[PDB]
C-alpha cells in the first residue's frame, strides 16, 4: 500500500553513546567510525547524520567492546572480556576475519611493527602475552609473564624498531619492566625498581621519547622519569623550578602522542593537573621546558596530518553555555592565528566531556563532540552554519511514553465560548462571527488538530533524564527538556492529568521519579505541548513512595487527582483543595490499593477512610522458594467494551464476566531443571483477595509474555519437553443469565465463573507483545507480536478461541468456529514492517484515534517505528480510490436529458393536438 | 450516534443518490409520455361503443322524461329482431430500471458505511443491508448505500404528484335492459316547490 508506505510511517535508528571512535581514514573519504556502549559498530557519513552499516551484535554483556583500533583502511575490535577478536573492512560493513582468544582480562592491546611495517598486533591479558598477524588472524606466538600473579602487567609499548616492552606495577612496592623481541618469543632482561608512591600506571603515564617513561609523584611534587632502555634507579625532576603546582585531591595524568607506531612518539606532551588545568611540556634528555599552560581548559585532543602534529583546545569564554575551540602547533606552542570556532548549547546544565578531531591539509579541521546528555555534534570551520549536523542518541533507551491530543482551532474555541435571552443572543453573536469569518475568507506555534485526529503528539521520557516532544508524523523534535541528577537505574511513571478539551485551561502532565538507592522520590509537573514547567509547585515528598493511581474524579478545574501512597501507609492527594477533600470524605470507602513485593512474595490490599489513612483489608502470600513472581497485569482503565454477551448458535446468549478490578499474576519456579519446571498463573480480585483461578503448566520455564484484556487472557511460554514455544489462552464466562446487570459491585458476587482455555504452538520466538485498542471496542482486536528478526506480526484474536469445534457438530458449523487450527501459521503477508525492521523491540505502544477504524502503533527498541493499522479495512473513509470525475459527468448528463425530454414531449403533445 | 464519519461521504455518496433517483423518476414519466401510441381502429367500433353508452345512460337516468318515450326507445332496442342487439351480428418497466441500478451502485459504492436509521431493526436482515462490511458486530441501523437508494425510491413516489365480445356485450346490455322500471320520479315537484317560498337573494 504505497500511501501508508510513504505518507504516515517512518523509522529513526540510533546507535547509543560513544565510548570509542576513529577518524582520519586515508584522506578521510566521507566517513567516521564509532563503537558505543550498546555493543554497536557504525560507519557514519561525515556530512550529515546518516548510517551506512550497523553491525549490532548483542544487547547483554557478552559483546561489550573493550578496545578499538584503526589501521588506516580497516579496524580491530576486542570483545567479550578479551576473548573474541574481529576485523572489519570500513567500506561496506564486510567482515574479513574473526578469531577467539584464551581466557583473560584484557589488560591492554597494541599494534606492533618490526622495522618498517606493521605486520603484528599484541595483546596483554594479565597472565601472558599474545602476538598475532594482521591479515590472517592465525596466532604467531605467545609468551608467559614471568610471575603473572602479583605484578598486574598494565602496559605495552614498542618504539618501532625491533622489540617490545611490557610493564607492570605492584601498588606501593615496585614496578617491573620486561622486553621481548619478535620471531624469538624469548624473555630479554627484565628490570625491577621500587616506587611506593603511585598505586597504578594505567591512566598515569605513557612513553614519550624512544623508550622514555615519565610518571608523576604528587608526594615530593615531582616527576619520576626513566629512559627505560639505558638506565635504572629511575631519575627524578622536581616540579618546583616551574610554577606548576598539582591539585589537592586529584590523580594527575599524562597524555602523549604516537601517530606512527613505527616512528617513536613525540617529545611534546600534555599533563592534566587539576580538573581545569592543562599543561604542555617538552622533554629533552634532562631539560624539561614549558611551552604553554592553560588554566581554563576542560578538554584537549591531539591530532596529526601527513607531517604536522597539532593540539586542539577547548575553553569557556566568560557565560550562557558558549564555548570556543582553537588549534595550537605542538612543536612550539604558537597558536595558529585563525581557527577559532565559537559555538553554544541550548540547554541549561550540559557539558561536552569529550572531543575528537579530524584534520585536513588545505589547514582545516572538523570536530566531534559527545556532550553530556548523550547528544552528538559535528562542527566545521565556518562562520554562519557551524553545526554541520546534530544527532540525538539518547533515544536509544526509552522507558515510557504517551500520546496526547493536539490543541484546538479558533473555531472550536469560540464554539465552546458560545455555550434566558442571554442564551439566544450569545448563540446569535457567535453565529454572526462565524459568518463574517466565512465571508472574509471567501510548526510549534501554528499547529492544531484535524478532523479524525491522527497527529497525536508524542511524549517520551528517557533513561538519561531527557524529555522530548514529537509530532508522530514525520517525527520532528519540537521541544526538549533536561531534568538533572538521574541515576542509570531508576523507575518512572508518566500520568496524563488534563488534556486539550477546555480552551482557557491549559493542559498538564505529571511525572514520578525514583532514585533506587535511597528510595527518595520526586514529582515533576509540566505541559506536554511546549515543554515548560507549570506555575503550580508540587508538594515535597518526604518518604519513599511505593505506588500511585489516577482516580478519574475531577476537581473544579477538570483535573484528575493522582493519589500517592507513602511507605508508612499514608496517602497524599496532589490537587489538595477543599472540594476534592469533601469528595473524598464522601466516597473514600470505594477506593482500594493493592501492593506486591516479590522479595518475600507477598500481596496486600488496603482501603481508605474518611480521613486519609489506610486500614489493612486483605493479605496473601506465596512461598518464595518454589514460586517467584515475574509480573503483574491489570486492565487498562482507558477502555470501553461494546457487547456484554456472545450470541450462541441457536439465537441464545452466553454472558461474559468482566470484573474491572481483576488482575493476573504469573510465577515461575526456582528448581530450574527440564523435568520439574513449572509456570504458575493466578487470577485475583483486587478488592477482596479471592482467587478465581489457579493454574499450573508444567515443563515450561521461559520468559513469558502476557496480555490481560477485557475478559480474555493470553500468555506465551516455552516447552522443554518438545523444545518449542507455545501460546495459552483463557476466557471467562459466567453463564446464560445476568446477575445485577446494571451495577457489578465486587462485594456481591458469590458465584465464580467458568473458565475456558486452550493451548496452541508457535514456530518462533517472541519479543514485546501487545493488543490493539480503539474506543467503543467495536472492531476486531489483533495481537501485535515482535519477532526477534525485527518484523512485526498482526494476529487475529478470533483465531485463538477455546470454543473451537474439535470434530464439529452442526452448531459449531453454523457458528463458523474454524476447528482447532493446527500449527498457527506464519506467512509474510500481514507483516506491518516490510523492510522497516526494528532491532531489539523492548516494547510496543498502541493508542486510539478518533476515527474508530485505525490504531496508532509505536514500536520502541534500539530504533523507533511508527505506523497505523486497519483491522477492518477502514470502513469509514470514502474509498481512497474515488472517481470524482465520473460522478460529475453523470449529473449533468441527467440534467440535460431532463431538459431535453421536457421540451421534447410538450412539443409532440402539442402537435398531437393540432394534427 | 457513537461513530465519527468522513464528511466527504455526505458530499459525494449521499446527495448523488437522493438526486439521481429523483431525476430518474421524472425521466420515467416524460419517456412514458413519449412512448404511448394511439390507434385509429375503425368507425364501426366507435359507433358501437357510443350507442352502448347511450344504452347505459338510458338505464341509468332515463327517469326524467315521459314514460312513453322511454318505452319507445326501449322498444327500439329490445323489440325482437328490431332491437339493435338482435339485428347486428359480428410493473416490469416500472421495476426493472430500479433493480438494475441498485446493482450498479452496490458494485460501485461497496466498501464502507453510509448512515444510520433511528429505529432499531432486526438482526437477521443485517447481511444484506451492509454488503461490503466484515465486522459482523455492528447493529443493523448502520447501513450501506443501496438501502438509502431504495428508501429514497419508496419515499419519493408521493412527491412527484405534488409537482406535476361485441355481440355478447350487446346481448348483455339487452338482457340487463329487459328488466327495467321507468319510475318517472317527478310527480310531487310542484308542491315541494310551492311549499316554503321562492329563494333568490342575489339581485
Ligand atoms: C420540505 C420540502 C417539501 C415541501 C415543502 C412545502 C412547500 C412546497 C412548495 C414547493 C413545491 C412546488 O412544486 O412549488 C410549485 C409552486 C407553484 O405554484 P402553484 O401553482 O403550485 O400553487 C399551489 C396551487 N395548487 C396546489 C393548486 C397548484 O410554488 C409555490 O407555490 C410554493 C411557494 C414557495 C414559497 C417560498
Ligand atoms: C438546478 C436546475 C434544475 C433543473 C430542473 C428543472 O428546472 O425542472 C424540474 C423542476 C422545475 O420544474 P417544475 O417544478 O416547475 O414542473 C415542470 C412540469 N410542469 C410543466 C408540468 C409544471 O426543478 C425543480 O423544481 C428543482 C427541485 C429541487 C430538488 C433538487
Ligand atoms: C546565549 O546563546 C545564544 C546563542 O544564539 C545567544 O543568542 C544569546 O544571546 C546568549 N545569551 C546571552 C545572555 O547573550
Ligand atoms: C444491583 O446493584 C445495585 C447497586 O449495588 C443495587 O442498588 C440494586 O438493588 C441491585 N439489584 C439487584 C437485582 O441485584
Ligand atoms: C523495502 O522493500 C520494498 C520491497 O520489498 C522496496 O520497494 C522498498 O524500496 C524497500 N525500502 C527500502 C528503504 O529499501
Amino acid at each position: 500500500y504505497e500511501d501508508q508506505v510513504g505518507k504516515f510511517d517512518w523509522r529513526q535508528q540510533y546507535v547509543g553513546k560513544v565510548k570509542f571512535a576513529s577518524l582520519e581514514f586515508s584522506p578521510g573519504s566521507k566517513k567516521l567510525v564509532v563503537a558505543t556502549e550498546k555493543n554497536v559498530i557504525a560507519a557514519l557519513n561525515s556530512r550529515t547524520g546518516e548510517i551506512l552499516w550497523r553491525h549490532v551484535d548483542k544487547g547483554t554483556a557478552e559483546g561489550a567492546v573493550d578496545a578499538m583500533l584503526l589501521h588506516g583502511q580497516d579496524v580491530i575490535t576486542v570483545s567479550n572480556g578479551g576473548r573474541i577478536m574481529r576485523s572489519w573492512e570500513t567500506n561496506i560493513g564486510g567482515l574479513n576475519w574473526e578469531i577467539t582468544l584464551d581466557s583473560g582480562s584484557f589488560q591492554a592491546l597494541g599494534l606492533v611493527g618490526l622495522q618498517e611495517s606493521v605486520r603484528y598486533i599484541a595483546v596483554l591479558k594479565k597472565t601472558t602475552l599474545a602476538l598475532h598477524h594482521l591479515s590472517s588472524g592465525h596466532l604467531k606466538w605467545v609468551e608467559h609473564l614471568p610471575e603473572s600473579d602479583s605484578i598486574h602487567y598494565q602496559m605495552v609499548y614498542s618504539y618501532g624498531s625491533g622489540v617490545v616492552w611490557a610493564l607492570g606495577v605492584v601498588p606501593f612496592s615496585h614496578v617491573n619492566i620486561v622486553k621481548f623481541n619478535v620471531e624469538d618469543g624469548e624473555i630479554v632482561q627484565q628490570v625491577r625498581v621500587s616506587t611506593p608512591w603511585l598505586q597504578h600506571l594505567s591512566g598515569a603515564c605513557g612513553v614519550v621519547d624512544e623508550a622514555v617513561l615519565v610518571c608523576p609523584d604528587p608526594s615530593s611534587r615531582s616527576l619520576q622519569t626513566l629512559a627505560l632502555e639505558t638506565e635504572w634507579e629511575l631519575r627524578q625532576i622536581p616540579l618546583q623550578s616551574l610554577d606548576l603546582e598539582f591539585g589537592s585531591g586529584f590523580q594527575p595524568r599524562v597524555l602523549p602522542t604516537q601517530p606512527n607506531p613505527v616512528d617513536a612518539s613525540r617529545a611534546q606532551f600534555f599533563l592534566h593537573l587539576s580538573p581545569s588545568h592543562y599543561a604542555l611540556l617538552q622533554y629533552h634528555y634532562g631539560t624539561l621546558s614549558l611551552l604553554k599552560n592553560f588554566p581554563q581548559t576542560a578538554l584537549v585532543s591531539f591530532a596529526t596530518t601527513g607531517e604536522k602534529t597539532v593540539a586542539a583546545v577547548m575553553a569557556c569564554r566568560n557565560f550562557n553555555q558558549t564555548y570556543t575551540i582553537n588549534l595550537y602547533l605542538v612543536e612550539t606552542g604558537r597558536r595558529l592565528l585563525d581557527t577559532t570556532i565559537t559555538f553554544s548549547l541550548e540547554q541549561s546544565g550540559t557539558r561536552p566531556e569529550r572531543l575528537y578531531i579530524q584534520v585536513f591539509l588545505k589547514v582545516g579541521y572538523r570536530a566531534l563532540v559527545q556532550t553530556e546528555d548523550h547528544l552528538l555534534l559535528f562542527l566545521q570551520q565556518l562562520a554562519g552554519k557551524v553545526v554541520l549536523w546534530s544527532r540525538e542518541e539518547s533515544l536509544a533507551e526509552v522507558v515510557c511514553l504517551e500520546m496526547v491530543d493536539l490543541p484546538l482551532t479558533g473555531a472550536q474555541a469560540e464554539l465552546e465560548g458560545e455555550f434566558l435571552l442571554g442564551m439566544f443572543l450569545k448563540r446569535l453573536s457567535s453565529q454572526l462571527i462565524l459568518l463574517q469569518a466565512w465571508t472574509s475568507h471567501l510548526n510549534i506555534d501554528t499547529l492544531a488538530r484535524d478532523e479524525f485526529n491522527l497527529q497525536k503528539m508524542m511524549v517520551m521520557v528517557t533513561a538519561s533524564g531527557k524529555l522530548f516532544g514529537i509530532e508522530s508524523s514525520s517525527g520532528t523534535i519540537l521541544w526538549k527538556q533536561y531534568l538533572p541528577n538521574v541515576k542509570p537505574d531508576s523507575s518512572f511513571k508518566l500520568m496524563v492529568q488534563r488534556t486539550t478539551a477546555h480552551f482557557p485551561h491549559p493542559p498538564q502532565c505529571t511525572l514520578l521519579v525514583k532514585d533506587k538507592e535511597s528510595g527518595m522520590s520526586s514529582l515533576y509537573v509540566f505541559n506536554p505541548i511546549f515543554g515548560k514547567w507549570s506555575q503550580v509547585a508540587p508538594p515535597v515528598l518526604k518518604r519513599p513512595i511505593l505506588q500511585s493511581l489516577l482516580l478519574p474524579v475531577m476537581d473544579q478545574d477538570y483535573a484528575k487527582v493522582l493519589l500517592l501512597i507513602d511507605d508508612e501507609y499514608k496517602v497524599t492527594a496532589f490537587p489538595a483543595t477543599r472540594n476534592v477533600l469533601r469528595q473524598l470524605h464522601e466516597l473514600a470507602p470505594s477506593i482500594f490499593f493493592y501492593l506486591v513485593d516479590a522479595e518475600q512474595g507477598r500481596l496486600c490490599g488496603y482501603r481508605l477512610r474518611k480521613d486519609l489513612t489506610t486500614e489493612l483489608s486483605w493479605e496473601l502470600t506465596i512461598p518464595p522458594e518454589v514460586q517467584r513472581i515475574v509480573k503483574v497485569k491489570g486492565k487498562r482503565s482507558s477502555e470501553h467494551v461494546h457487547s456484554q454477551g456472545r450470541v450462541m448458535g441457536d439465537r441464545s446468549v452466553l454472558y461474559k464476566s468482566l470484573n474491572p478490578n481483576l488482575l493476573a499474576v504469573v510465577t515461575e519456579s526456582t528448581d530450574a531443571h527440564h523435568e520439574r519446571t513449572f509456570i504458575g498463573i493466578f487470577l485475583i480480585d483486587g478488592v477482596t483477595g479471592r482467587i478465581i483461578h489457579s493454574s499450573v503448566q508444567k515443563k515450561a520455564k521461559g520468559p513469558v509474555h502476557i496480555v490481560h484484556s477485557e475478559n480474555w487472557v493470553v500468555y506465551q511460554y516455552w516447552n522443554t519437553k518438545a523444545r518449542r514455544n507455545e501460546f495459552t489462552v483463557l476466557e471467562l464466562y459466567e453463564g446464560t443469565e445476568q446477575y445485577n446487570a446494571t451495577a457489578f459491585s465486587s462485594l456481591d458476587r458469590p458465584q465464580l465463573p467458568q473458565v475456558l482455555q486452550q493451548s496452541y504452538i508457535f514456530p518462533s520466538s517472541i519479543s514485546a507483545m501487545e493488543a490493539t485498542i480503539t474506543e467503543r471496542g467495536i472492531t476486531s482486536r489483533h495481537l501485535l507480536i515482535g519477532l526477534p528478526s525485527g518484523a512485526i506480526l498482526s494476529l487475529p484474536k478470533a483465531l485463538l478461541d477455546p470454543r473451537r469445534p474439535e470434530i464439529p457438530t452442526e452448531q459449531s458449523r453454523e457458528e463458523n468456529l474454524i476447528p482447532y487450527s493446527p500449527d498457527v501459521q506464519i506467512h509474510a503477508e500481514r507483516f506491518i514492517n516490510y523492510n522497516q525492521t526494528v532491532s531489539r523491540m523492548r516494547g510496543i505502544y498502541t493508542a486510539p484515534s478518533g476515527l474508530e477504524s485505525t490504531c496508532l502503533v509505536v514500536a520502541y527498541g534500539l530504533d523507533i517505528y511508527q505506523t497505523r493499522v486497519y483491522p477492518s479495512k477502514q470502513f469509514d473513509v470514502l474509498k481512497d480510490d474515488y472517481d470524482y470525475v465520473l460522478i460529475s459527468s453523470v449529473l449533468f448528463g441527467l440534467v440535460f436529458a431532463t431538459m431535453i425530454t421536457k421540451r421534447l414531449a410538450q412539443v409532440k403533445l402539442l402537435n398531437r393536438a393540432w394534427r | 450516534p457513537e461513530l465519527l464519519l468522513d464528511s466527504n461521504i455526505r458530499l459525494w455518496v449521499v446527495l448523488p443518490i437522493v438526486i439521481i433517483t429523483f431525476f430518474v423518476g421524472m425521466i420515467r414519466h416524460y419517456v412514458s409520455i413519449l412512448l404511448q401510441s394511439d390507434k385509429k381502429l375503425t368507425q364501426e367500433q366507435v359507433s358501437d361503443s357510443q350507442v352502448l353508452i347511450r344504452s347505459r345512460v338510458l338505464r341509468e337516468n332515463g327517469k326524467y322524461i315521459p314514460k312513453q318515450s322511454f318505452l319507445t326507445r326501449k322498444y327500439y332496442f329490445n323489440n325482437p329482431e328490431d332491437g339493435f342487439f338482435k339485428k347486428t351480428k359480428r410493473n416490469v418497466t416500472n421495476v426493472l430500471p430500479m433493480i438494475l441500478i441498485g446493482g450498479w451502485i452496490n458494485m460501485t459504492f461497496s466498501g464502507f458505511v453510509t448512515t444510520k436509521v433511528p429505529f432499531p431493526l432486526t438482526l437477521r436482515f443485517k447481511p444484506m443491508l451492509q454488503q461490503g462490511i466484515e465486522l459482523l458486530t455492528l447493529d443493523a441501523s448502520w447501513v450501506s448505500s443501496a438501502s438509502w437508494y431504495f428508501l429514497n425510491v419508496f419515499g419519493l413516489r408521493s412527491i412527484y404528484s405534488l409537482i406535476l365480445d361485441t355481440n355478447k356485450a350487446f346481448k348483455t346490455e339487452w338482457e340487463a335492459l329487459e328488466l327495467t322500471d321507468h319510475q318517472w320520479a317527478l310527480d310531487d315537484v310542484e308542491e315541494e316547490l310551492m311549499a316554503k317560498d321562492l329563494h333568490f337573494e342575489g339581485m
